[PDB]
RNA sequence: AUAAUAAUAAUAUGGUAAUAGAACAUUUAAUGAUAAUAUAUAUUAGUUAUUAAUUAAUAUAUGUAUUAAUUAAAUAGAGAA
RNA sequence: AAGUAAUUAAUAUUAGUAAAACAAUAAGUUAUAAAUAAAUAGAAUAAUAUAUAUAUAUAAAAAAAUAUAUAUUU
RNA sequence: AAGUAACUUAAGGAUAAGAAAUCAACAGAGAUAUUAUGAGUAUUGGUGAGAGAAAAUAAUAAAGGUCUAAUAAGUAUUAU
């Protein structure tokens, strides 16, 4: 198990380093200071009020999500919810086609 | 083939070996291509001047 | 000897390269073949430089424009596949369709498929084949001959990139541990050309989801 | 009735006998395919082989300086006229006998020329072909073949010489010793020699760096046309003459 | 799939300078994709029209009298035998006839 | 390089080994002539042989 | 049904600009016998329908042709600036 | 002491392979279908053009142009 | 012609660039940088002279991601 894990590509082996999945993370925007602030969603900072950006901006983020995705390990990285983005399938099923296609 | 070269001293090439399909024909060839030149090393075929009388 | 120093090439291979300025008996003489003193003479004037008369890029009106939108299809006849089909060549299980992938493997179409295949009709006589096809599209005349042999065609759309996992989903998967989606006809003129049962569309023929909500979305 | 009377199948394995190396003897025959051993001597197909590659070995380092190149003044020396002598510009000019060289090249020149693949593939069997043909043509192996007659006890069916690293009574060493033997017996001192190995043998380059001048030992990868002609006996491993054949077949 | 075979299964007939291929005989061999090597050719500027045939192991002159016999109706003189690649070209465009008087043995 | 003339493109496309272009003298002052002598101008014409070398030159990828 | 050489009959063979075909000298690279009775260069006189090479004599060098030949190439040929 | 080199395009001759070629990692270029400014069009319904394909035109033909078809695809 | 020659200034062993307010197109990709194809294609021009991408696929390449910022205002945007 430990071999199959370290076997694993190199981002996704730091993310579940330096973000791990024993702590849940949340769904929504959070304070900057907590424990559980989601590293994909934009934090705000409560001193100042300002919506801090992302710790892995959007592209890493994603990145990230397609290795789980291979690999398997989505759910031990924290929720895309809140995150605008699909991934595959899921965004294949649930997106509504546009304005244009339906009504031309 | 490998006992007449042994016996003979000399090497019969391979595609001589493959093409010649009798004892008598292997002798006609010895007879016609070695045997002349050991009997006149003068007579013998040299490899820098092949086209040689 | 070795044959390193008795080489040639075949005859008419090579040439004597014509070489100027070097004495009047060679031919080539003092001028060089370049005439008399002229500016071709000594200097260089364009080989297209007409003079000063308006030019025959000039003379006429600029005419059509570049359909940048336009994705030319490469075109398969019925000829060929019937011919491959002679020679043993179309090698197909039963109930297996020979997609624009398969044309590819077995060498049907050969080069790159950028944006689609085309079945065309040229040996639509001597087309005797119940094997089932599809492609980009197909001739009117084409499909005819493909029903009368006992055959089935369907018009299939691909987008380039998935035209591209169509033909090598191998690649896909070595890559990313995944072949990508095949994607719905999102222009107008798309969804018209697979929405008709006179090409044998995809859109109709298999009854597809995207078709249905287009419906129920001029219904509501 | 008879529409091609004088049609035939043509012959398709020729026999090259197995050898062991330092003393060759028979130990089988092996059937290599007629293409590759016994091709016709197409000479126009090995021209164009050799050609290809010694252009593309060129260096390509003349470097005559031009008038730019060469380091005068773009001064002018004499006034146009009154001067009472002909017209010169700056002293870099071809014409003048310290000035610059007329359509100088520059290196590096690239004399690279191209070949297609299969006609490169076809010279490399012809040349192959026509060593057969010739006697030169020295296959050794016995590793993996089934044997009819048994590898001697003193050599071995690999090419290469044992213990030529050990040096311990003189300055003379022992593979060195069994080569020149070797030459003495299959009369090829002074021939060219070109051993195509498999993987690296050291021991045996060691062997031959006395004979450097005439001895080419080469891997399987690197051998070329050139190489091959060039030889007046080439002594190939049967996995390497394996292996050539292999990369130079007609592809079906 | 083995290049070269084992000592057994090859035939002493297989092996060359046997069953007399060089005197008076030949072979065709097929393309690639297993097509007869007859072809038009375009010389010329398209002016000039030949049949070109490849691929010929053995005599050549003895398959152009041959194919001559054949087919009486192209002349004796448009039958141009190249010897230094071993093809035998005709002036018309005659590639299918060839073919036919191919097929049957090659 | 060696690179197409652009302006020639614009002006002549390809028809199989040889180039089509528009008639010139059919873009003002057309009131007044017959509309049946006009409609010769109307269409397309090929390349004449005189300028086809020219055209190649011009047009190296076509 | 070709190639080389030689016969016979016929026709053709002045040439600037130009086009086409075929050779030779020189230098380098690949292959390469041989040897002071030899090779190279020069001079003189012979020879071969002869920008070239060869024979002999004479001279000077060298223990020796990157030689003959086939290819590849060129800073490849000078009474004209 | 003077027609040279590089990157390209078009012809020709030969050689390799050939309905494919080059390349083999995929990708690409050329060929395999002719057109048309361009479009969702594209080559015998029962044979040589008197048939068919495309562009103009049209209900569909005819008409101009080019192309495609008479054991084996070029 | 050319942001070339030149002059001027400033740095380092290299500099520059670099982990998307990027590309793409409803399918998707995932720093940089150089090369090959794409392609002399799209694009543009007193529509003359001429100029001319990108996506995508390959190589070369290194572990290539990683916080150092309390997440940014006379800034984005607009007019000129
Ligand atoms: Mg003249
Ligand atoms: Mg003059
Ligand atoms: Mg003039
Ligand atoms: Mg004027
Ligand atoms: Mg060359
Ligand atoms: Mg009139
Ligand atoms: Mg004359
Ligand atoms: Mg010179
Ligand atoms: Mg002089
Ligand atoms: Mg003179
Ligand atoms: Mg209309
Ligand atoms: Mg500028
Ligand atoms: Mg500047
Ligand atoms: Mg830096
Ligand atoms: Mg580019
Ligand atoms: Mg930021
Ligand atoms: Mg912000
Ligand atoms: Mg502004």
């Amino acid at each position: 198990y430990k071999q199959y894990f370290d076997s694993l590509p190199l981002k996704l082996k730091s993310f579940f380093q330096r973000y791990p999945p024993s702590i849940k993370y949340s769904p929504v925007s959070t304070s900057t200071k907590a424990i559980n602030a989601n590293p994909f969603l934009p934090n705000k900072h409560p001193v100042t009020q300002r919506f801090h950006d992302p710790k892995y901006s959007l592209r890493r983020m994603s990145d990230v999500y397609k290795l789980a995705l291979r690999y398997g390990v989505e759910e031990f990285l924290p929720p895309i919810e809140n995150t605008k983005k699909l991934f595959f399938e899921e965004k294949y099923n649930k997106k509504t086609l546009m304005k244009g296609v339906l009504l031309p | 083939t490998k006992f007449l070269q042994s016996k003979s001293g000399y090497l019969i090439p391979d595609y001589e070996l493959t093409t010649l399909s009798t004892p008598l024909q292997f002798k006609r060839y010895i007879k016609e291509k070695i045997l002349p030149s050991a009997n006149d090393p003068k007579l013998a075929y040299k490899e820098a001047e092949p086209n040689a009388i | 000897v070795s044959i390193l120093g008795q080489l040639k090439p075949s005859d008419g291979s090579t040439k004597s390269f014509k070489r100027l300025g070097r004495g009047p008996s060679s031919g080539l003489g003092k001028t060089s073949g370049r005439g008399q003193k002229g500016q071709k003479a000594r200097g260089k004037v364009k080989s297209w430089f007409e003079g000063g008369q308006t030019p025959i890029y000039k003379l006429f009106p600029k005419i059509g424009f570049t359909n940048v939108g336009a994705k030319p299809l490469k075109e398969l006849n019925l000829k060929r596949i019937q011919w491959f089909h002679d020679k043993n060549r179309l090698h197909l299980q039963p109930g297996e369709v020979l997609d624009m992938n398969k044309m590819r493997k077995l060498g049907l179409v050969t080069g790159p498929i950028k944006y689609g295949v085309k079945i065309l009709a040229s040996g639509k006589f001597h087309y005797n084949l119940p094997i089932a096809l599809e492609a980009s599209r197909a001739s009117a005349k084409a499909i005819a001959a493909i029903e009368k042999a006992g055959g089935k065609f369907t018009a299939r759309y691909y987008t380039p990139l998935g035209l591209r996992a169509h033909l090598n989903p191998q690649w896909f998967l070595e890559k990313r541990g995944r072949v990508p989606l095949q994607a719905r006809p999102t222009k107008r003129r798309d969804i018209d050309f697979y929405s008709k049962e006179e090409k044998r569309g995809y859109l109709v023929m298999e009854k597809d989801k995207l078709l249905q909500d287009i419906k129920e979305a001029q219904n509501k | 009735l008879n529409p091609l009377p004088n049609a035939a199948i043509p012959p398709k394995y020729a026999l090259v006998t197995v050898r062991s190396f330092p003393s060759l003897e028979p130990l089988t025959f092996v059937p290599v395919p007629t293409s590759t051993v016994a091709a016709p001597l197409r000479r126009d197909i090995l021209w164009r082989a050799v050609v290809y590659e010694n252009d593309n070995r060129r260096v390509g380092a003349s470097n005559p300086p031009g008038r730019s190149e060469n380091g005068f003044s773009r001064r002018k020396l004499m006034p146009q006229k009154g001067s009472g002598r002909a017209r010169v510009g700056d002293a870099n000019s071809p014409t003048r006998h310290n000035g610059g060289r007329a359509l100088a090249r520059t290196a590096p020149n690239d004399y690279t020329t191209e070949l297609p693949s299969k006609v490169y593939s076809m010279a490399f069997n012809n040349a192959l072909s026509h060593q057969y043909k010739s006697g030169k043509l020295f296959v050794i192996g016995g590793e993996k073949v089934d044997l009819i007659s048994p590898t001697p006890e003193l050599d071995l069916n690999r090419l290469d010489l044992v213990n030529t690293n050990t040096v311990e009574g003189k300055e003379i060493f022992e593979g060195e010793v069994i080569f020149r033997k070797f030459l003495e017996e299959f009369q090829l001192k002074g021939k060219r020699l070109l051993f195509i190995t498999d993987k690296t043998r050291e021991g045996l380059i060691k062997s031959s760096d006395p004979y450097k001048q005439k001895v080419d030992v080469i891997q399987k990868e690197l051998v070329e046309v050139n190489d091959i002609l060039r030889a007046q006996a080439v002594f190939i491993e049967l996995e390497a003459l394996e292996y050539l054949a292999m990369a130079h077949q007609k592809e079906i | 799939a083995p290049i070269f075979p084992k000592l057994e299964d090859v035939k002493m007939h297989e092996l060359i300078g046997n069953n007399n291929f060089g005197k008076k005989t030949y072979y065709v061999e097929r393309s690639r994709t297993g097509n007869l090597p007859v072809y038009s050719a375009y010389k010329n500027g398209g002016n000039k029209i030949i049949t070109e045939i490849r691929k010929i192991e053995g005599d050549v002159i003895q398959l152009r009298n041959d194919l001559q016999e054949q087919l009486p109706f192209i002349p004796k003189k448009s039958w141009s035998v190249v010897m230094q690649s071993k093809k035998i070209i005709i002036k018309g465009n005659a590639v299918e006839a060839v073919k036919r008087v191919l097929t049957k043995k090659f | 390089l060696m690179k197409t003339h652009k302006g020639t493109a614009k002006r002549w496309r390809r028809t199989g080994n040889t180039f089509k272009r528009g008639i010139a003298g059919r873009k003002h002052g057309n009131i007044g002539w017959s509309h049946r002598s006009l409609k010769a101008l109307t269409g397309r014409k090929i390349a004449h042989p005189a300028y086809s070398k020219h055209l190649k030159r011009l047009l190296p990828y076509h």
